[PDB]
RNA sequence: CCGGUGAGGCGGGGGGGCGCUCGCUUCUGGCGCCAAGCGCCCGGCCGCGCGCCGGCCGGGCGCGACCCGCUCCGGGGACAG
């Protein structure tokens, strides 16, 4: 005794189960190949880069194209034990990403450059 | 056995019974899609003679081809 | 007083151009799926078309009380299921050499399930009563069988539901069943069932052969033609007398 | 005005007596039909333009 | 085979009556849905206590909105194709 209110007959919602595989498709997860060491290739030591470092309290790095601003900021913080104010990324006409990492005013970009070795 | 009787029945296609059955089956099949999976054979005797076996793994598809 | 005067009536007039119609039943106007539509109009076609007697004979089904009696009688002769043949085999294995067991003893009479087996034993004239399901999807399986049983003098009856017939056996569906042998205790009941079945089926198989069935039009068309016939009867029904 | 058609069309709003909705139809405007006019459709409708 | 729709009231029957008739709407650029009324029951609390008694809170079903039917309504149709 269930009356049809509407003339249309939609497909009834049937129960659907989740995935319960008998065995994983892959034995182990693939190790991440975008770690903090792989993401950052090398800093730039050009005259413009040094002027940028000594004027705007920032740093210049070469990063893979696949990296995001969040990834670059986290990688810089993890590697150099520094706080990043912001990140500005661009792609040079060569295939390598250039990243201007503007640091927080508390830390000294020239001191960080001295520590990392570029001057 | 029933299979020989079924074979003779299918051989006597011009009879009224077989004519009615063929007409009803043709109408039902034409009312369906051009390729749908039949769950059981329409002609068990013909299926057995052609090699169909009533065991898992055997499938039967009914196909409508334009004349 | 326990009725607040603020309680009004506010009736709804469900007319044309008035308040909208209520949510009533619309099952007659549902756009049913193609398979439902096909399975309904197939039954409509079976009712409409002039069905040959060889297929129409299965519309003559067994009555409720006789069906219940036959099912009760066959309940004793239902075949052994799984986990029972295993028990019998293990019992015979343990009794092979435990108490001087030659294992020739006896096997009880059992029902016959397959159409091939039933046909073979009907042609051999070993059957005493054969039950045939009326709802086999391919009717080609059993059309000859009532005629063969009538020719061989084997009482045949038609039951409703291949599912019900195959529930006596331990499977899903079964087209035919046969009483090859029965116990002496149930011999009288089997004879009563046999005579009741042959009174209704075998003794009038000529009528069954000659009984075509069909030409049953839809109720709307029947009502229209009945109205036309009543009008033509009233044309000269009271004027002349 | 319907582009590519000489006759102007008329939008007429009815109320569907099955759901709480207002249906809209694009009739072909007969000569003399004006806005804010009631039009009646059906077997019992009066014989008016 | 063709048209319409969200395949929404198609065919019969007595229900209803101001008097065959309808599901009851035409002086106007307003509004109109997710039920009021009635009847039958259920769960928790409170007073009588004999509780299908009474009061409070929360719920179900039927009429309201007739019943039965085999093609959704129609237009062709043994012919177009």
């Amino acid at each position: 005794k269930k009356i049809r209110t509407s003339p249309t007959f939609r497909r009834p919602k049937t129960l659907r189960l989740r995935r319960q595989p008998k065995y994983p498709r892959k034995s182990a997860p693939r190790r991440n190949k975008l770690d903090h060491y792989a993401i950052i290739k090398f800093p730039l030591t050009t005259e413009s880069a040094m002027k940028k470092i000594e004027d705007n309290n920032t740093l210049v790095f070469i990063v893979d194209v696949k990296a995001n601003k969040h990834q670059i900021k986290q990688a810089v913080k993890k590697l150099y034990d520094i706080d990043v104010a912001k990140v500005n990324t661009l792609i040079r006409p060569d295939g390598e990403k250039k990243a201007y990492v503007r640091l927080a005013p508390d830390y000294d970009a020239l001191d960080v450059a001295n520590k990392i070795g570029i001057i | 056995g029933a299979y020989k009787y079924i074979q003779e029945l299918w051989r006597k296609k011009q009879s009224d019974v077989m004519r009615f059955l063929l007409r009803v089956r043709c109408w039902q099949y034409r009312q369906l899609s051009a390729l749908h999976r039949a769950p059981r054979p329409t002609r068990p005797d013909k299926a057995r003679r052609l090699g169909y076996k009533a065991k898992q793994g055997y499938v039967i598809y009914r196909i409508r081809v334009r004349r | 007083k326990v009725v607040n005067p603020l309680f009004e009536k506010r009736p709804k007039n469900f007319g044309i151009g008035q308040d909208i119609q209520p949510k009533r039943d619309l099952t007659r106007f549902v756009k049913w799926p193609r398979y439902i539509r096909l399975q309904r109009q197939r039954a409509i076609l079976y009712k409409r078309l002039k069905v040959p007697p060889a297929i129409n004979q299965f519309t003559q089904v067994l009555d409720r009380q006789t069906a219940t009696q036959l099912l009760k009688l066959a309940h004793k002769y239902r075949p052994e299921t799984k986990q029972e043949k295993k028990q019998r085999l293990l019992a015979r294995a343990e009794k092979k050499a435990a108490g001087k067991g030659d294992v020739p003893t006896k096997r009880p009479p059992v029902l016959r399930a397959g159409v091939n087996t039933v046909t073979t034993l009907v042609e051999n004239k070993k059957a005493q009563l054969v039950v045939i399901a009326h709802d086999v999807d391919p009717i080609e399986l059993v059309v000859f069988l009532p005629a063969l049983c009538r020719k061989m003098g084997v009482p045949y009856c038609i039951l409703k539901g291949k599912a019900r017939l195959c529930r006596l056996v331990h499977r899903k569906t079964c087209t035919t069943v046969a009483f090859t042998q029965v116990n002496s205790e149930d011999k009288g009941a089997l004879a009563k069932l046999v005579e009741a079945i042959r009174t209704n089926y075998n003794d009038r198989y000529d009528e069954i052969r000659r009984h075509w069935g069909g030409n049953v039009l839809g109720p709307k068309s029947v009502a229209r033609i009945a109205k036309l016939e009543k009008a033509k009867a009233k044309e000269l029904a009271t004027k002349l007398g | 005005h319907d582009p590519g058609r000489g006759a102007p069309l008329a939008k007429v709003v009815f109320r569907d007596p099955y759901r709480f909705k207002k249906r809209t139809e694009l009739f072909i405007a007969a000569e003399g039909i004006h806005t804010g006019q009631f039009v009646y459709c059906g077997k019992k409708a009066q014989l008016n333009i």
